[PDB]
Parts: C-alpha cells; sequence; structure tokens
C-alpha cells in the first residue's frame, strides 16, 4: 500500500519501513527500529509507506530537529494525519502544579501503597496477565489518586479509556463521554476547591481571567489519557525484559539503590514513542532537501538506541556511565508527565521484586510486540512459585 | 562536589551534585522546587532560571547563543550573571558554586 515518490526526493534516500508493520517485529519492536540504523542507512530516509514521509534515524537529528520549533512545526505530529506559545506556556505552567515534582513527592506514599495493594492481590496466585491484571490498572487508579476521584468509578473509566485505544464507539465519542464525566466534577470543584488535580486545573487561571469549564475538561481529559498507553506499555516491556533476565533481577534485589539508575537505563532501552513534526517551509536539513508540509517522523525512541549516543546500545547496563536518551522527547514539548511516570516505574520495581523476587515468562507463550506511535505489548504472561514470595 | 543553592527567602539547600549533572538536574532531584526545569534542560523553557554568584561567573563558560535568546523570557528580574542552570554542568573546579535562585520560573 505505497506512496508515489515525491519529486524532491532522490531515491537512494528511498528506504522500505512501516512503523506500524515493521519487518522485525518479532525480535521486539525497539529491534524492528533498529534497521534504520544498519552501517549503510542514511541519517534521514523517506518511506513511501503511510502516506510519504521522513524519517530521521540518529539522534543528532532528532534533537536538532525537535529544537528548532520554527521549521518544524507540531501542528502535525501524527503520522499519518493547535494553540500559540503564550496559551502554551499558561498550559504547561499549570500542567506542572498539577503532576510537577513537589506533587509526585508527597503522592509518592501513596503510589507506593496502591503499588502494594495491587501485587499483593495478585502474588499468592502465582500467575497473572501483567498487562491486564498490573500494568493497566495501576496508573488509571494512580490519576484516581491525584484527581481526587471515588474508587468506585474506575470500571467506568477503566471502559471509557480502552475505547480511546480499542468495543462499539467511536474515538469522538469515548472522547465526549470522558469530557461528559469530567463537566460536572470540574463545576463543583471549581471557586470552592481542594488540592486534588481536578480542583487546580478547575480554579486556574488564563490570560488574567478563571479558566473556562471547557478548557478544563481538555485539559483534564488529556492528563488522564497521556499517561496510559505509554505507562502500561513501557512497565510490559520492563517486567517483560526483567523475567528473562535472573542476573538483573538480583542485582536490584541485593542493592535496591540502583533502582533509579536502572528504570533510566531501561527507558532508554525500550522506548517506545515515535511522533514527529511538519515542514513549515523548504528547509535544507542535513544536506537534505525538504519541502514546506513535508512530514518527518522523529522517534523519540532511537536516540538512545543510537550506538554513535551509546556504546552497545542493545545491551542492557544497570551501571552504564553516560545514558543517554530522549525518551520523554526533547524540545519544548518533553513530557509534562515525566516526573510522574519516573516514579510510578521506580516504585513498580522497588514493590514488586521485594514481594516478588523469581519469576518467567509462562511456558510457550509467545510475547507479541506491537509497533506505531505508541509501541507496546499484546499480553505478558508470567509464572512464579508464590511459596517463593514475600508479603510486605 | 557541593553546590550551594540560596531560595529567594533566605533558604539554603547546600548540595552533594556529582560531575556531568546539570545544575537544573540535581535541583529537581533534591526538592529545591523553586527551580523547575520544564524543557527537561535544552534551553527551551527558561524555567531553570538562576542567578551565578560573582566569584564564579567567569570560571563558567559562556551561555551559548541559544540560551541567550531563551533568557529574554525569564519571568523574574534578569540580571548580568542571569543562567539558565540546565546549561551549567558541575564539574570538580566548580565546587561551592552559589547559585541564587528567583522568587518565579512560571
Ligand atoms: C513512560 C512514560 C511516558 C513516556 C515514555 C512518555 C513520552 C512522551 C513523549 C515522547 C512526549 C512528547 C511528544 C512530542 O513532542 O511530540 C510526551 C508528551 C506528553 N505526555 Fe508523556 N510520556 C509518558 C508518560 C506520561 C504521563 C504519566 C503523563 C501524565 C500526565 C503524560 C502526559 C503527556 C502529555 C499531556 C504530553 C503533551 C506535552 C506537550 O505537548 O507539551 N505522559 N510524552
Ligand atoms: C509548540 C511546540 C513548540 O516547540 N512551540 C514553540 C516553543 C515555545 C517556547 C519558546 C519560544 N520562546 C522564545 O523564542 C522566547 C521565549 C519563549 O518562550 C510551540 O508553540
Ligand atoms: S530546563 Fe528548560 S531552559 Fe533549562
Ligand atoms: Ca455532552
Amino acid at each position: 500500500n505505497l506512496a508515489p515518490l515525491p519529486p524532491h526526493v532522490p531515491e537512494h534516500l528511498v528506504f522500505d519501513f512501516d512503523m506500524y508493520n515493521p519487518s522485525n517485529l518479532s525480535a521486539g519492536v525497539q529491534e524492528a527500529w533498529a534497521v534504520l540504523q544498519e552501517s549503510n542507512v542514511p541519517d534521514l530516509v523517506w518511506t513511501r509507506s503511510n502516506g510519504g514521509h521522513w524519517i530521521a534515524t540518529r539522534g543528532q537529528l532528532i534533537r536538532e530537529a525537535y529544537e528548532d520549533y520554527r521549521h518544524f512545526s507540531s501542528e502535525s505530529p501524527f503520522i499519518p494525519r493547535s494553540m500559540d506559545p503564550p496559551e502554551q506556556r499558561q498550559f504547561r505552567a499549570l500542567a506542572n502544579q498539577v503532576v510537577g515534582m513537589p506533587v509526585v513527592d508527597k503522592l509518592e506514599n501513596r503510589i507506593q501503597e496502591l503499588a502494594s495493594s495491587l501485587i499483593e492481590s495478585l502474588r499468592p496466585q502465582g500467575q497473572c496477565n501483567f498487562t491486564e491484571d498490573y500494568a493497566e490498572p495501576f496508573p488509571i487508579r494512580i490519576f484516581m489518586l491525584l484527581a481526587g476521584l471515588p474508587e468506585e468509578d474506575i470500571p467506568h473509566l477503566k471502559y471509557l479509556t480502552d475505547q480511546m485505544t480499542r468495543g462499539s464507539m467511536t474515538f469522538a465519542e469515548a472522547k465526549e463521554a470522558l469530557y461528559d464525566y469530567l463537566i460536572p466534577i470540574i463545576e463543583q470543584r471549581r471557586q470552592k476547591p481542594g488540592t486534588d488535580a481536578i480542583s487546580i486545573v478547575a480554579n486556574g487561571q488564563v490570560n488574567g481571567r478563571p479558566i473556562t469549564s471547557d478548557e478544563a475538561k481538555r485539559m483534564c481529559g488529556l492528563l488522564l489519557v497521556g499517561g496510559l498507553d505509554t505507562v502500561v506499555n513501557f512497565l510490559s516491556f520492563s517486567m517483560e525484559f526483567l523475567a528473562k533476565s535472573p542476573e538483573h533481577r538480583q542485582e536490584l534485589i541485593e542493592r535496591p539503590e540502583r533502582i533509579p539508575a536502572a528504570s533510566e537505563e531501561l527507558l532508554r532501552r525500550f522506548s517506545l514513542v515515535a511522533d514527529g513534526r511538519i515542514l513549515t517551509s523548504d528547509y535544507e536539513f542535513h544536506g537534505v532537501q525538504l519541502k514546506k508540509g513535508d512530514q518527518i517522523l522523529l522517534p523519540q525512541m532511537l536516540s538512545g538506541l543510537d550506538e554513535r549516543e551509546n556504546a552497545a546500545p542493545m545491551h542492557v547496563d544497570f551501571s552504564r556511565q553516560c545514558v543517554s536518551h530522549t525518551t520523554f522527547g526533547h524540545g519544548s514539548h518533553l513530557c509534562l508527565g515525566q516526573h510522574l511516570a519516573r516514579r510510578e516505574i521506580i516504585v513498580t520495581l522497588k514493590e514488586w521484586l521485594t514481594r516478588i523476587p523469581d519469576f518467567s515468562i509462562a511456558p510457550g507463550a509467545q510475547i507479541q510486540h506491537k509497533s506505531g506511535i505508541v509501541s507496546g505489548v499484546q499480553a505478558l504472561p508470567l509464572v512464579w512459585d508464590p511459596a517463593t514470595t514475600k508479603a510486605v | 562536589s557541593k553546590v550551594v543553592y540560596v531560595s529567594h527567602d533566605g533558604t539554603r539547600r547546600e548540595l552533594d551534585v556529582a560531575d556531568g549533572v546539570s545544575l537544573m538536574q540535581a535541583a529537581v532531584s533534591n526538592g529545591i522546587y523553586d527551580i523547575v526545569g520544564d524543557c527537561g534542560g535544552s534551553a527551551s523553557c527558561a524555567t531553570c532560571h538562576v542567578y551565578v554568584n560573582e566569584a564564579f561567573t567567569d570560571k563558567v563558560p559562556a551561555a551559548n547563543e541559544r540560551e541567550i535568546g531563551m533568557l529574554e523570557c525569564v519571568t523574574a528580574e534578569l540580571k548580568p550573571n542571569s543562567r539558565l542552570c540546565c546549561q551549567i554542568i558541575m564539574t570538580p573546579e566548580l565546587d561551592g558554586i552559589v547559585v541564587d535562585v528567583p522568587d518565579r520560573q512560571w
């Protein structure tokens, strides 16, 4: 299903890559993308797939492009196919009030208890689908906590978020249902506030006046959904890896102080986001002629897999000296959820390894990866001897 | 290697900071909430604004051009010793460097 080569694209830059179905997906999705970095592949290629678009393959180009918002615009960040900087800055100021480092640090104990409560209900069974049994309910419950939503609302929220990722409902319909759930709560918590995420957003100010209920619900919706797919799937890549590496598990058990650093090396190695930008005008970029309106994929996942940035990039080394990645992005739009995501990962590894130190992939299981804007794991069946576990 | 963060209200945080880490990154890792670091350290946000103590203002490598453009957007008072601390990388020679942190980043 391929698009015709545009006049300005030279044949020697054409590369056969479908980001939704790459050829070597069965070796793992990071491995499938790294074929873009084999020895004679250009730093910037063009694929005929998915409408036709550029792909920058090296961390150097990817960083440069994300820093240059003047030529590379985020008006169309997805393949295949917003608001001004002053509103953008105020948007990020408010999101940082909601999910910034001060909020996360004081939230950590309740995150830790949730992680514990979740794992303890799993531990004595000796098996789980990690993706369905832990990875999915953990971040959605963390959001309820942050937003001060009651525990009995989860199955409804779980349902709505899934439909934005899955059933019997348009994406637009699912978004509106999520909005329609938030608006009554926003209106109740407005002016008569608490310290939860929704109260803070509802009482925020934009351009000197109160945030509208419309602006508030979109911000709320965005903070809920933006933290789901990426966290769900990153935890699964991570736990898949640990299930296959008993030596790496032991290192963290004996030296739990290395878990934050280990978390950063897993973020580099199992990076999973790939979006891009659109050219605002004609531009000569690293010897390559880009035309106005060209889409360019700038895969956040590829910077840290680049051997020019990290020696032996497929190797996981928890003592790796200079960990270089762009897993949360780069430039002005770097993930506003990065501090919450990091704490979620660090708390998960610690509370899981404390209670279930030994586990493997279920015998005969084929772990299937999926590729896209957010790559992921279909299912992760784990098994362990429940007598070898520890309630805490 | 050591770094001192003086808050606007006089509060003092003395911090042990590894070589190679930016002054932004050590701050955000250690509860220094008056440094925000929103863009994550690429000179794209100006929310890591600090004032470098005059004794060290010449020990630190000069701001590059991207940092200078970004500094024009600090929300607190822009001073001759204003720097983005994501662009200041800790080195043994900077041991004891003092930076004063503005009253706002946003
Ligand atoms: C492992 C976890 C995560 C990863 C790897 C990740 C990755 C990313 C990346 C690469 C971007 C930038 C995309 C671009 O520049 O085009 C981004 C943006 C964003 N992320 Fe995250 N993310 C994660 C978790 C979260 C969480 C927990 C939240 C919770 C609120 C969140 C909310 C957002 C939002 C709202 C944006 C838009 C930022 C903007 O446009 O200014 N993400 N994420
Ligand atoms: C959306 C995404 C993006 O990168 N972007 C532009 C960057 C805005 C912030 C930098 C611009 N800037 C200055 O040039 C001075 C002060 C300042 O904030 C979007 O609008
Ligand atoms: S952290 Fe964004 S400019 Fe320093
Ligand atoms: Ca409605």
